[PDB]
């Protein structure tokens, strides 16, 4: 079972 | 299987 | 078992 | 079976 | 097939 | 079937 | 069959 | 042979 | 043991 | 064949 | 046996 | 097993 | 045989 | 025999 | 071997 | 003996 | 013969 | 073993 990378985070309001 | 770490999302001002 | 990239933060807003 | 990367978001405008 | 996710796009002002 | 990364974002208009 | 990567987008001007 | 997406220049002001 | 990657720090407040 | 990397896009004049 | 990437910085305040 | 390094939080201000 | 990856731009001064 | 990638410039002050 | 492209240094103001 | 990545640099003061 | 990834550009005068 | 270079610090003001 390879990893999976992660989501990159969004700018705020 | 070593998965990634989420990022933050930016603060309001 | 090749493992994962972790992500980026977001910029603060104005 | 390898896994593939995620894209960032753009910058906002002035 | 685990693919990535899709950026988003700046906003406007 | 090996996975495809994803597109990043534009900047705002 | 390994895939590639994508380019990041220039910053404006002023 | 899936190949990379090409980056935007960005505009003047 | 293949390696893991670092975390990515965080804007300060 | 391996597939290939994309360029980086410039900064604006 | 391979390695791994590192971390980016964080942006200072205002 | 190289492991990386973790990224410096920002300066106040 | 597998590529290299590309660099990123500098940041204009002030 | 896998190649490495290399780091980035750090922001200038203000 | 494809090689990679290098970076452009930024502008002077 | 495969090879290791670079540590990224620090914002300055 | 594998390939070298390219060196970042950095920040102007 | 060819290795990665590393990053520069910025500059004060």
């Amino acid at each position: 079972p390879p990893a999976i990378p992660g989501i990159p985070g969004i700018p705020g309001t | 299987a070593p998965d990634g770490k989420k990022g933050e999302a930016g603060r309001p001002g | 078992g090749i493992p994962g990239m972790p992500g980026l933060p977001g910029a603060p807003g104005k």
